[PDB]
RNA sequence: CUGGGUCGGGGUUUCGUACGUAGCAGAGCAGCUCCCUCGCUGCGAUCUAUUGAAAGUCAGCCCUCGACACAAGGGUUUGU
RNA sequence: CAGAUCUUGGUGGUAGUAGCAAAUAUUCAAACGAGAACUUUGAAGGCCGAAGUGGAGAAGGGUUCCAUGUGAACAGCAGU
């Protein structure tokens, strides 16, 4: 088993979870659930979200 | 008792929806026999019912 | 083997899907699957990589109104892996093919699902990357 | 549950198994996190701390 | 003792849940009766208009999901009945809803 | 209750072969029971008895 | 076997960062200055910190052994 | 008189069944009272939302208007 990170937020994905997606360019993604399914299928900027991995190391939260 | 009669002369002397007037809910038994407008008109002057004001509407 | 597991079909006859190679097609309309045999009123389903008789209805005037065989490269319904990871690309797609089963064209665009890589070696070999 | 009546032998019912992975995450929702050590290890200390 | 009286935090919305829109405030008022009658256990329960207001406070579509409930039970202390004993509900405001008891009280 | 599990499988010939599975199961929570009768049973041209 | 009932607590989980306060933040405008001048006071959608906060969480989720009272009762029957 | 889809009168099975679903919605306390889901007062929540579930008229009704009282009958449950 491997574990894939998220492309819209950090959280490991494990085996059993989630679902992926491929765009028409060459670019699979792994999404964990259908509330970051929706968010990128939208475009919603994954660091203005205030529960993504990356929004909390931009603003250096917790460290 | 049926204080109904009373409600209705209640509004007319004071010039009034009956929505308005307030018949007094601890004194019912002195309403009761009050039924001629020589008396209502008097049981005004003693408080024993009023005119409620209108509900609000702020234009604020 | 000749293992094909079973994944979700998800175009039924009338499907419209975009054409992914050089023929200068641009839409296949399906009219019927390869190899259902069916039941009682209920539209053949064609799945990803399955041989699939269209209908060029959109394209060059030579290819246009007449029956050529296709397969399916990217279908829309997310299907399983037997892994557990639910793969589903952007768009329905296509590619025209001999019966005898190698390409027409000569240049695929856009990824190819697994499926149909381990199934038709001829589309596998210009396959762009096989996602 | 009950022993097998039918005899088996093929390929199928003679398979011996051996596990990689009993997964464990929450079922009360889309869980995300195995075990609690490791959920706590992700997120940090809390407002509850 | 038959003159007890207690506070209580009776929770309404595990009472309501799965209800129609225009029958979940009335239905409030029973999961109520059905509370004294239970903890205390005298058939008449006399709910105080003040809470009548602060279970309708809201609307009838919403209840406060928890409400502040003091069970006074009474001797029949300022009437006189068939049964010797009724409770007296009435209405506790408070802001807060956490690490809240089920304390007694002085009579 | 439900939960995964995930394996290898060495089917031979299989396009599965020697890779890993993900497989629903089921949780059977079974305690040890307690022997406390026993019962014979005779053959009869009716039934059993 | 002490029993389950209620309230509370934590675990899970949903949504996404509450009121309040502070900011030399904030596109601007207005009023006052030893006219000093990021000077002082105001309005200002929003953003930032307190803040993965706030809230819901069995009514068909889990564990408590913490508070509370209650708990062996009442009615109708049946005989080789 | 056994009949005529016979005339008049009467009673069944159906049957304590179909049914009392058009227009958002009621709740708490108190009073007379033998009796209260419905009457009256008070508190709250709703609607009709000025082309009204409002305030007056003409046709038409003919005493329904107002007061005191009644618990046979009617108000398709009830009713002070």
């Amino acid at each position: 088993m491997k574990v894939e990170l998220c492309s819209f937020s950090g959280y490991k994905i494990y085996p059993g979870h989630g679902r992926r997606y491929a765009r028409t360019d060459g670019k699979v993604f792994q999404f964990l659930n259908a509330k970051c399914e929706s968010a990128f299928l939208s475009k919603r900027n994954p660091r203005q979200i205030n529960w993504t991995v990356l929004y909390r190391r931009k603003h250096k939260k917790g460290q | 008792s049926m204080l109904r009669l009373q409600k209705r002369l209640a509004s007319s002397v004071l010039r009034c929806g009956k929505k308005k007037v307030w018949l007094d809910p601890n004194e019912t038994n002195e309403i009761a026999n009050a039924n001629s407008r020589q008396q209502i008109r008097k049981l005004i002057k003693d408080g024993l019912i009023i005119r409620k004001p209108v509900t609000v509407h702020s234009r604020a | 083997s000749g293992a094909k597991f079973r994944i979700s079909l998800g175009l039924p006859v009338g499907a419209v899907i975009n054409c992914a190679d050089n023929t200068g097609a641009k839409n296949l309309y399906i009219i019927s699957v390869k190899g259902i045999k069916g039941r009682l009123n209920r539209l053949p389903a064609a799945g990803v990589g399955d041989m699939v008789m269209a209908t060029v209805k959109k394209g060059k005037p030579e290819l246009r109104k007449k029956v050529h065989p296709a397969v399916v490269i990217r279908q829309r319904k997310s299907y399983r892996r037997k892994d557990g990871v639910f793969l589903y690309f952007e768009d329905n797609a296509g590619v025209i093919v001999n019966n005898k089963g190698e390409m027409k064209g000569s240049a695929i665009t856009g990824p190819v699902a697994k499926e149909c890589a381990d199934l038709w070696p001829r589309i596998a070999s210009n396959a762009g990357s096989i996602a | 549950l009950r022993k097998s009546l039918l005899v088996q032998t093929k390929r199928r019912a003679l398979e011996k198994i051996d596990l990689k992975f009993i997964d464990t995450t929450s079922k009360f929702g889309h869980g995300r996190f195995q075990t609690v050590e490791e959920k706590k290890a992700f997120m940090g200390p809390l407002k509850k701390d | 003792n038959e003159v007890v009286t207690r506070e209580y935090t009776i929770n309404i919305h595990k009472r309501i849940h799965g209800v129609g829109f225009k029958k979940r405030a009335p239905r409030a008022l029973k999961e109520i009766r059905k509370f004294a009658m239970k903890e205390m256990g005298t058939p008449d329960v006399r709910i105080d208009t003040r809470l009548n207001k602060a279970v309708w406070a809201k609307g009838i579509r919403n209840v406060p999901y928890r409400i502040r409930v003091r069970l006074s039970r009474k001797r029949n202390e300022d009437e006189d009945s068939p049964n010797k004993l009724y409770t007296l509900v009435t209405y506790v405001p408070v802001t807060t809803f956490k690490n809240l008891q089920t304390v007694n009280v002085d009579e | 209750g439900m939960t995964h599990i995930v394996r290898e499988v060495d089917r031979p010939g299989s396009k599965v072969n020697k890779k890993e599975v993900v497989e629903a199961v089921t949780i059977v929570e079974t305690p040890p029971m307690v022997v406390v009768g026993i019962v014979g049973y005779v053959e009869t041209p009716r039934g059993l008895r």
